[PDB]
């Protein structure tokens, strides 16, 4: 019974520009098994209207989800993706970086 | 460009929490077009692409009856494999299944595949010639014998070489709007100075479809592969894809390095220097 | 249009 | 060596309970319960693969229930039994569906659900010697047996010549006829024929016996008509040769 | 989505029986045929896959037409012992074996040389009834119920006198009215004209 830890990418759909409406994506991939927590974070708090994609898997049976929610990036705002899996002792927090 | 329709089935058991959760999803190339979710309300196979709402109720009844068949197979198989492996019904276990068919540029059949997996590892799989199985375990041999005795291979092939590629043609023909498009990447290069000595060259490719794309770096002309980073192709959300490749370089030598982008939406490859 | 050929283990 | 089913026949009143036991072919993982109504074909009730359930969406969980527990034999309960439940209940075991996916059925468990046990009465048996006018026309001598006035249709009739059961030269009616064919709780009657040679019938040391087995009530059912409890029994009638 | 068999067939000895089974809105990959006798218990017979066509065993000839959605079952050189009901069964994935209804076959015997007669059987000293017996006619003759409510008549039936290669038809009539007699109790039926009535 194999377990693999996820691959979190936090990014925007369109090239982010301050004040203009966009989409914040958290692409979770490479993990196994499927039970996984994924929340999106504005500054510290948790965003509520956050929907995801449908559960599918890669050629090696690793799962991949895409969580996403509408957002408008500000200069003084900080976004992040919080993920907990069965393979993480402490929940991993990747923050959102614009040019990466 | 070539094309492929695939179906991905996942079934995760829930001890004490009732029946196992079942989720099936279907793809044409990289675009998802149907789904099912045993915890969802409708108990019925839903569409997920406009060009598949074109179907009458004769079809949606079918993919709902068929997907309920897959569902109640994986439902039994979890209990079967638990006995095959002499495990207790206390841990949650995961069954996956995958099948589909590929075609060429001429939309002629090219290759099929069907394969099963238990708890993240291989279990059984149709051989590439679609006429016999490869069991990955001693337990999977029992399945192999069972299915050799029922001629399952001769019937998944019939579906794979026939019905599968026909409906793929139908699917491509119905959604020639979307599935046959070729969105080329909107490429650029950014430059991030790490210290006084090194500087990061990031080469982006945004908003493209299909997602098989190739990023490469070349110092002085011949391939550079040391000191590089390469993130996995990621879905944008709008049905396009994003991918970048970085390389760390000494100060002043930025022009020696060139990023090369290859896509089916590109006539000849793009090349980018720093400027 | 997925298959109808699904069998047990 | 055989799929075992209990009981052969079972009479119960409405609102009662009844449980059928079945033991499958040794080593068969898949077991089925099927219901078969008077004339129709078998319709599945519940289907097991080992100790788990494959298909029971057809199983009316209002009353029916069944489980295999051990993954071997299973039992099918009806709490409570409706009058529409009178039927044959078939158990079957199969291996993997494929070149050897044949199904293996038991003898069946004949359920009969009644308004009240007031009408259940055992048969009367009597044989009639061959025609002395026939034995001289042909060279054969045919006996006839009559199973009259029994209810429900739970009868097995057999012919026994000189202590041994016989089959050659026997017809029994494929189905019984009622004595008041329009009546609702009507009482049944059946007939049978045993034919032998004339020289055989004319030998007086030869003993012929028609035997009707009746399947009535178990001891748990209570009879309070004071007119002899109609239980599972045997009613016979005999004759010896006549020179 | 249904499964239609035949509706009550019957033939003569020697002639081959054809039983049909049509299904709609299905796709099986396996057909099976069963034989159930009065007295319960289906017993398996043949089993034909979709890519095969025609499978023979003994006198059994079964076919499976994938595109016609139909299976045909043949008993050749039919015997009267073959008379029973016959069940069709499909195998729908994953393991749903669904059954059709019955086609009941009855193979009427080749009555070699007819001998129509109505005999009176000696009364039992222990019952009130009197019994006449109609026997030894060929299967063409049909036997009807009686118009009297107090006169009972059973349908005809075959008699395998195996020991001496002999089969014969027979049908029984009993009643206890004093004015009842053999000479016309089966007189609500088309009796062979030369049917013998014995004399006391």
């Amino acid at each position: 019974m194999i377990q693999r830890t996820p691959k979190i990418q936090v990014y925007s759909r369109h090239p982010a520009e301050n004040g203009k409406s966009n989409f914040l994506n958290c692409y979770v991939s490479g993990f196994h098994p499927s039970d996984i927590e994924v929340d999106l974070l504005k500054n510290g708090e948790r965003i509520e209207k956050v929907e995801h994609s449908d559960l599918s898997f890669s050629k090696d049976w690793s799962f991949y989800l895409l969580y996403y929610t509408e957002f408008t990036p500000t200069e003084k705002d900080e976004y992040a993706c919080r993920v907990n899996h069965v393979t993480l002792s402490q929940p991993k927090i990747v923050k959102w970086d614009r040019d990466m | 460009g070539s094309h492929s329709m695939r179906y991905f089935f996942t079934s995760v058991s829930r001890p004490g929490r009732g029946e196992p959760r079942f989720i099936a999803v279907g793809y044409v190339d990289d675009t998802q077009f149907v789904r099912f979710d045993s915890d969802a309300a409708s108990q019925r196979m839903e569409p997920r692409a406009p060009w598949i709402e074109q179907e009458g109720p004769e079809y949606w009844d079918g993919e709902t009856r068929k997907v309920k068949a897959h569902s109640q197979t994986h439902r039994v198989d979890l209990g079967t494999l638990r006995g095959y492996y002499n495990q207790s019904e206390a841990g949650s276990h995961t069954v996956q299944r995958m099948y589909g068919c590929d075609v060429g540029s001429d939309w002629r059949f090219l290759r099929g595949y069907h394969q099963y997996a238990y708890d993240g590892k291989d279990y059984i799989a149709l051989k590439e010639d679609l006429r016999s199985w490869t069991a990955a375990d001693m337990a999977a041999q029992t399945t192999k014998h069972k299915w050799e005795a029922a001629h399952v291979a001769e019937q998944l092939r019939a579906y794979l070489e026939g019905t599968c590629v026909e409906w793929l043609r139908r699917y491509l023909e119905n959604g020639k709007e979307t599935l046959q498009r070729t969105d080329a990447p909107k490429t650029h290069m950014t430059h991030h100075a790490v210290s006084d000595h090194e500087a990061t060259l990031r080469c982006w490719a945004l908003s493209f479809y299909p997602a098989e794309i190739t990023l490469t770096w070349q110092r002085d002309g011949e391939d550079q592969t040391q000191d590089t980073e390469l993130v996995e192709t990621r879905p944008a959300g709008d049905g396009t894809f994003q991918k970048w490749a970085a390389v760390v370089v000494p100060s002043g030598q930025e022009q020696r390095y060139t990023c090369h982008v290859q896509h089916e939406g590109l006539p000849k490859p793009l090349t980018l220097r720093w400027e | 249009h997925m298959t109808e050929v699904v069998r047990h283990c | 060596a055989g799929v075992a089913q209990s009981p052969r026949y079972k009479i119960i009143e409405k609102r009662q309970s009844v449980a059928f036991w079945c033991n499958p072919i040794s080593g068969h993982a898949t077991l089925y319960w099927y219901q078969q109504i008077l004339g129709q074909g078998p319709k599945l009730l519940i289907q097991f693969q080992n100790n788990g359930v494959v298909d029971d969406s057809q199983l009316p969980k209002d009353r029916f229930s069944a489980e295999r527990l051990k993954g071997v034999d299973s039992t099918l309960k009806i709490q409570p039994a409706k009058l529409e439940d009178s039927a044959v209940y078939l158990c079957a075991s199969s291996l993997d569906p494929g070149d050897t996916g044949e199904l293996f059925f038991g003898e069946g468990s004949r359920l009969t659900v009644l308004e009240d046990l007031k009408n259940v009465f055992p048969p009367e048996v009597a044989v009639f010697e061959p025609s002395e006018a026939e034995i001289s026309h042909t060279q054969k001598a045919t006996l006839v047996c009559l199973a009259t006035g029994f209810y429900p249709d739970h009868v097995e009739l057999s012919w026994w010549v000189n202590g041994k059961e016989v089959h050659s030269g026997v017809c029994t009616d494929p189905q019984p006829l009622k004595e008041q064919p329009a009546l609702n709780d009507s009482r049944y009657a059946l007939s049978s024929r045993l034919r032998v040679s004339a020289t055989f019938w004319q030998n007086p040391r030869n003993h012929f016996r028609c035997q009707v087995q009746f399947y009535g009530l178990s001891e748990n059912d209570e009879w309070t008509q004071d007119r002899a409890k109609p239980v599972t029994q045997i009613v016979s009638a005999e004759a010896w040769g006549r020179a | 989505k249904i499964e239609q068999n035949s509706e009550a067939l019957n033939i003569q000895e020697g002639k081959t029986a054809t039983l049909t089974c049509n299904y709609t809105n299905y796709s099986p990959a396996y057909l099976q045929w069963y034989r159930q006798d009065p007295g319960r218990g289906p017993v398996f017979l043949l089993l034909i896959r979709e890519n095969e066509k025609e499978k023979r065993k003994e006198r059994l000839k079964v076919t499976f037409d994938t595109t016609l959605k139909q299976s045909l079952f043949h008993i050749t050189a039919s015997q009267p012992a073959d008379s029973a009901t016959y069940l069709c069964a499909l195998d729908i994935y994953p393991h749903d074996m669904r059954f059709g209804a019955g086609t009941r076959l009855t193979v009427k015997p080749n009555i070699q040389n007819p001998d129509p007669a109505v005999y009176q059987l000696r009364d039992s000293k222990s019952s009130d009834k009197s019994v006449c017996l109609f026997t030894d006619f060929d299967s063409q003759t049909n036997v009807s119920q009686s118009k009297d409510s107090d006169v009972y008549i059973t349908d005809k039936c075959v008699l395998d006198m195996r020991s001496m290669d002999f089969k014969s038809n027979s049908a029984v009539a009993w009643s206890n009215k004093s004015d009842f007699a053999c000479a016309n109790a089966f007189n609500n039926s088309i009796i062979p004209e030369d049917t013998f009535f014995p004399s006391p």
